[PDB]
RNA sequence: GGGGAUGACCCCAGGCGGUAGGGGAGCGUUCCCGAUGCCGAUGAAGGCCGACCCGCGAGGGCGGCUGGAGGUAAGGGAAGU
RNA sequence: GGUGGAGCCUGGGAGUGAGGGCGCGAGCGAUAACGUCCGCGUCCGAGCGCGGGAACAACCGAGACCGCCAGCUAAGGCCCC
RNA sequence: UGAGGGAAAGGUGAAAAGAACCCCGGGAGGGGAGUGAAAUAGAGCCUGAAACCGUGGGCUUACAAGCAGUCACGGCCCCGAGGGGUUGUGGCGUGCCUAUUGAAGCAUGAGCCGGCGACUCACGGUCGUGGGCGAGCUUAAGCCGUUGAGGCGGAGGCG
């Protein structure tokens, strides 16, 4: 194995451009049906603790 | 006094019957109509050439022993990729190629001759679609 | 009418923090603060905070009414950054940067 | 109508209210000169063998001028070869008065 | 200059460049090349001349 | 006394650098870079100046040709036509006369296969 | 295929490593 | 080479690829005389613009922003230029 | 005859003392080498500036002061690129 | 180990008048308020270049072949027979320095930027040159004077 080594710096140009893939997708989110506070789907609610209508946490 | 330049114009179809035409030399002449080295305007640098149409490509002509000899060739990018086809077999499964193959390499190379190839509409047989442009009937 | 707030040197990393800045240039002010809570990462935490002393600072000062914020612009530019060692094998030592943000929110008021 | 005149070893059709600016000539400005004529066209067509006996040209002339400034570079590589030259080519501005036929 | 006669590092197989003490005038902080000295700067003009 | 570089270089090389604006990467934002695209520019233009001469004339004849073409004469005839008339209009111009003013081309035309 | 045996030009690395230089 | 009569400019003609290298003419940097002067908070140096003016060029002007206390002519002199 | 970036004289300053291709004349080599060594010339060197030669220091054309969207030519070209 | 080697690191403002108090924040930091001629002079402080990193705008770009430019035309955008920005097409086009017979070269060096960085000085010599005096020219060390004043000194040297 001989230590592989860049032949050349990388442009700005092509850095960036290796980086087009790297923007994050937010989070995806929706209304909790009890609070009307925004979540997670599938997982218990937060805010208000409840999950498929009843309560499941304090909190 | 700068040099006229041609605002955008209204491209002319022409038609030519191929048929019994000696291949080559009908080549050059479609490559000037398509340029549009025929007009007076000629700019180099932009599309303002005809549209030429060309039917009875089938029946294209040519002279010695080419239609058994002349070989054309295509390369793959694998090992052993080199393809003859001889002239004969072409004419004999897309004889439209034979034309349009000549023709293409007698266009300059770069984005705008590609575009100049785009305008030739080569077919075999008689009839051939461009009804609609009536296309004006040229002898060379 | 503008309002804005800066966090500066903030200890994480430029390229990392943008990430999260990015996420919310131009959302209403309620969006934002919904994707920062549920953004899984270190910078959410401190986005989420210039965001908030942005829009306190919005109310409270400047007159602009809470309902109306959103996002206007908002970046992150890099600061001094830490230099510290690393230690290699053989002897070595490279020099690791610990590098440092100064991100920006500014809300504006959308009118209607 | 227009002319095709020739002045400064080139040649320039022009027609009457035409302002140009040609190789420099060495009238007063405000002064007014005569071009020689090769081709009188439009109404009538007179080609001239070469010039036209009859006509000439009647240009006033507007002013004289230096053109924007073009640097002409000269640069030889690995032998430290390198010369740099301001140039702006004199010119006269005519106003085209009439076209004597 | 102040500094030692010590070659900072070996001649070859640094990777760096080669060098001497670190007084060379290639340094920073290493001594001048030919700056002025202490100097005379006059001369005899004939009294002839003066007169 | 002490000259040091001073404030000299600086300038020296924004005078450069300005001049290579536009150009692509560090051809524009480095100094040394700009300085090396400039001295390419300076001799291609300079050939090109030179050969916009040539670019020109080509366009013309490729032009006059056209022309003289729909007459029934090619572009040598046409030339020879105008030497033995002594009709001594230029490249520019004839080609101008083409498009704008096909009348007189056709003239110029006339006499050209008269001079035969 | 070679007879004239080909003697190497170069010697098999390798000897020693220049660390460090600080 | 003619004019003007000694670089006044003008006119005619010819020369003007160039490495080692010879020669000439200039520009800019620091400092000295000019200077007990002069420019300067109505804005010094310095920095950022400029498609404007002069100059073959090196450069020099002018303008706008910045800057906020220094700069320094013509003619000369010296170099860590 | 020839007034030439000719020639001679005295002086100041150098640089060069690795050459190279091609044509011709030979030697050396194998009537080999993008071989080698001389002589004559040339060009590249320093004309990796321009046209031709598909591309290409030295083959053909030609010695690039600057500018022109003017004209004639050279070698090479004129069916199309 | 030791003898020894041996750095970096200056500047708020006239004056601390060095920002009470409120507001978000654990705090850091910031937004107001206040000071100030000025606060992008706010202490991580004069000026504040460049490389380098961002955000916002204009033009542009996903059938294209490239020492990155240059010449031409066209499109759009900006400032008011013009100009500036941009680049679609078309033409032309083998980086810079070194070193060599010869380099784009697959030969050297260079990541980029800013700063430091190399033909000097003394004494003699030789030639040129601007002056002074000219069968002559000229003083050294010293002495007097001056405190940015110049003079004297003929030993000596060249001829
Ligand atoms: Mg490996
Ligand atoms: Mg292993
Ligand atoms: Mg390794
Ligand atoms: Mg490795
Ligand atoms: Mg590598
Ligand atoms: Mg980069
Ligand atoms: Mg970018
Ligand atoms: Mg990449
Ligand atoms: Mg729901
Ligand atoms: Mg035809
Ligand atoms: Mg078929
Ligand atoms: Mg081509
Ligand atoms: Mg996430
Ligand atoms: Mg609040
Ligand atoms: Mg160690
Ligand atoms: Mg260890
Ligand atoms: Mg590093
Ligand atoms: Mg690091
Ligand atoms: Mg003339
Ligand atoms: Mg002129
Ligand atoms: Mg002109
Ligand atoms: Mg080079
Ligand atoms: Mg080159
Ligand atoms: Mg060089
Ligand atoms: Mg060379
Ligand atoms: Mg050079
Ligand atoms: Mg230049
Ligand atoms: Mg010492
Ligand atoms: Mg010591
Ligand atoms: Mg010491
Ligand atoms: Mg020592
Ligand atoms: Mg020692
Ligand atoms: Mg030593
Ligand atoms: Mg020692
Ligand atoms: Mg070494
Ligand atoms: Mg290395
Ligand atoms: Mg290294
Ligand atoms: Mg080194
Ligand atoms: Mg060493
Ligand atoms: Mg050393
Ligand atoms: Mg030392
Ligand atoms: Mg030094
Ligand atoms: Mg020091
Ligand atoms: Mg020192
Ligand atoms: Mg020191
Ligand atoms: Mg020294
Ligand atoms: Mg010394
Ligand atoms: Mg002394
Ligand atoms: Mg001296
Ligand atoms: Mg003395
Ligand atoms: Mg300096
Ligand atoms: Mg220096
Ligand atoms: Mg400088
Ligand atoms: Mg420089
Ligand atoms: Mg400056
Ligand atoms: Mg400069
Ligand atoms: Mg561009
Ligand atoms: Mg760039
Ligand atoms: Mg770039
Ligand atoms: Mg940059
Ligand atoms: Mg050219
Ligand atoms: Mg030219
Ligand atoms: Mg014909
Ligand atoms: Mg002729
Ligand atoms: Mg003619
Ligand atoms: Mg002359
Ligand atoms: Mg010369
Ligand atoms: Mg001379
Ligand atoms: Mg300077
Ligand atoms: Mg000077
Ligand atoms: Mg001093
Ligand atoms: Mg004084
Ligand atoms: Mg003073
Ligand atoms: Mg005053
Ligand atoms: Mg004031
Ligand atoms: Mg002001
Ligand atoms: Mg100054
Ligand atoms: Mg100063
Ligand atoms: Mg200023
Ligand atoms: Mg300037
Ligand atoms: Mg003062
Ligand atoms: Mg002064
Ligand atoms: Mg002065
Ligand atoms: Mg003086
Ligand atoms: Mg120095
Ligand atoms: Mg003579
Ligand atoms: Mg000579
Ligand atoms: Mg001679
Ligand atoms: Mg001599
Ligand atoms: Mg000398
Ligand atoms: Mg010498
Ligand atoms: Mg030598
Ligand atoms: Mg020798
Ligand atoms: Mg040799
Ligand atoms: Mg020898
Ligand atoms: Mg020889
Ligand atoms: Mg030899
Ligand atoms: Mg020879
Ligand atoms: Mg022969
Ligand atoms: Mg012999
Ligand atoms: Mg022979
Ligand atoms: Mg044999
Ligand atoms: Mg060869
Ligand atoms: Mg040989
Ligand atoms: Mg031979
Ligand atoms: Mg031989
Ligand atoms: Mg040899
Ligand atoms: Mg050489
Ligand atoms: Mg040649
Ligand atoms: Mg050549
Ligand atoms: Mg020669
Ligand atoms: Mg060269
Ligand atoms: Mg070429
Ligand atoms: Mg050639
Ligand atoms: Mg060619
Ligand atoms: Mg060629
Ligand atoms: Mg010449
Ligand atoms: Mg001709
Ligand atoms: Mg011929
Ligand atoms: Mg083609
Ligand atoms: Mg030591
Ligand atoms: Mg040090
Ligand atoms: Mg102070
Ligand atoms: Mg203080
Ligand atoms: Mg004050
Ligand atoms: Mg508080
Ligand atoms: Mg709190
Ligand atoms: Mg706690
Ligand atoms: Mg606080
Ligand atoms: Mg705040
Ligand atoms: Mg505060
Ligand atoms: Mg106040
Ligand atoms: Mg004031
Ligand atoms: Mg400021
Ligand atoms: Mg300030
Ligand atoms: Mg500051
Ligand atoms: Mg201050
Ligand atoms: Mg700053
Ligand atoms: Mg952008
Ligand atoms: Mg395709
Ligand atoms: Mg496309
Ligand atoms: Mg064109
Ligand atoms: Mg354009
Ligand atoms: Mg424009
Ligand atoms: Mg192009
Ligand atoms: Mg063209
Ligand atoms: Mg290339
Ligand atoms: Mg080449
Ligand atoms: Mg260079
Ligand atoms: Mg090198
Ligand atoms: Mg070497
Ligand atoms: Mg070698
Ligand atoms: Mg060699
Ligand atoms: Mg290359
Ligand atoms: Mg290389
Ligand atoms: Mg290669
Ligand atoms: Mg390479
Ligand atoms: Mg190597
Ligand atoms: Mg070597
Ligand atoms: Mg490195
Ligand atoms: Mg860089
Ligand atoms: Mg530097
Ligand atoms: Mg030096
Ligand atoms: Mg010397
Ligand atoms: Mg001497
Ligand atoms: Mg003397
Ligand atoms: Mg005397
Ligand atoms: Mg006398
Ligand atoms: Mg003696
Ligand atoms: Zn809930």
């Amino acid at each position: 194995a001989k230590h592989p080594v860049p032949k050349k710096k990388t442009s700005k140009a092509r850095r960036d451009a290796r980086r087009s893939h790297h923007a994050l997708t937010p989070p995806t989110l929706v209304p909790c049906p009890e609070c009307k506070a925004m979540k997670p789907p599938h997982t218990v609610c937060p805010e208000c603790g409840y999950y498929a209508g009843r309560k499941v946490l304090e909190v | 006094m700068k040099t006229y330049v041609p605002k955008q114009v209204e491209p002319r179809w022409v038609l030519i019957d191929a048929e019994g035409k000696t291949l080559g030399r009908l080549a050059t002449k479609i490559a000037t109509l398509l340029r549009g080295k025929h007009r007076p305007d000629w700019t180099p640098n932009v599309a303002m050439g005809d549209f030429v149409v060309v039917v009875n490509a089938d029946k294209i002509r040519v002279t010695g022993k080419k239609l058994e000899q002349k070989i054309y060739t295509r390369y793959s990018g694998y090992p052993g990729g080199l393809k003859k086809i001889p002239l004969e077999k072409m004419l004999a499964t897309h004889p439209e190629r034979v034309l349009e193959h000549a023709v293409k390499g007698m266009l300059p190379k770069g984005p705008l001759g590609r575009r100049l190839f785009k305008r030739l509409k080569v077919y075999a047989g008689p009839d051939h679609p461009h009804q609609a442009q009536r296309p004006e009937k040229l002898e060379v | 009418m503008e309002a804005k707030a800066i966090a500066r040197y903030v200890r994480i990393s430029p390229r990392k923090v943008r990430l999260v800045v990015d996420l919310i240039r131009g959302k209403s002010l309620e969006e934002a603060r919904n994707i920062l809570r549920y953004t899984n990462k270190r910078g959410a935490y401190f986005v989420a905070k210039v965001l908030e002393s942005a829009a306190a600072n919005a109310v409270n000062n400047h007159d602009m009414l809470e309902d109306r914020l959103y996002v206007k612009a908002a970046y992150v530019d890099e600061g001094p950054a830490l230099k510290r060692v690393l230690p290699r094998a053989r002897g070595r030592a490279d020099i690791i940067k610990k590098r440092t943000s100064h991100i920006t929110v500014i809300l504006g008021e959308k009118h209607g | 109508m227009f002319a095709i005149v020739k002045t400064g070893g080139k040649q320039y059709r022009v027609e009457p209210g035409l302002k140009l600016r040609v190789e420099k000539l060495d009238a007063e400005p405000g002064a007014t000169v005569e071009l020689p004529v090769l081709l009188l066209g439009g109404e009538k067509t007179v080609v001239g063998t070469p010039v036209v006996e009859g006509a000439s040209v009647v240009a006033e002339v507007l002013g004289h001028g230096r053109g924007k400034k073009i640097l002409v570079s000269k640069f030889k590589a690995k032998v430290q070869y390198r010369r740099k030259k301001g140039h702006r080519q004199p010119y006269t501005e005519l106003l085209i008065k009439e076209i004597r036929g | 200059v102040a500094y030692s006669g010590r070659k900072i590092w070996p001649q070859k197989h640094t990777g760096r460049a080669r060098h001497g003490d670190i007084g060379a005038p290639i340094f920073v902080g290493g001594g001048v090349v030919f700056g002025p000295k202490p100097r005379d700067y006059s001369y005899t003009l004939p009294k002839k001349v003066r007169k | 006394p002490r000259a040091k570089t001073g404030v000299v270089r600086r300038r020296k090389h924004k005078k450069i650098l300005k001049l290579a604006k536009g150009y692509w990467g560090l051809r524009s934002k480095s100094f040394r870079k700009a300085r090396e695209t400039l001295f390419a520019a300076g001799n291609y233009a300079y050939a090109h100046r030179k050969r916009r001469k040539r670019d020109f004339r080509r366009l013309w004849i490729v032009r006059i040709n056209a022309a003289c073409r729909q007459h029934g004469l090619n572009y040598s005839t046409f030339i020879h036509g105008l030497k033995k008339a002594g009709i001594e209009v230029d490249r520019k111009n004839l080609a101008d006369l083409a498009v704008r003013e096909p009348q007189v081309f056709a003239e110029l035309v006339e006499r050209a296969k008269a001079a035969q | 295929r070679r007879i004239r045996f080909r003697p190497p030009y170069l010697p098999r690395p390798g000897r020693r490593p220049r660390f460090p230089p600080p």
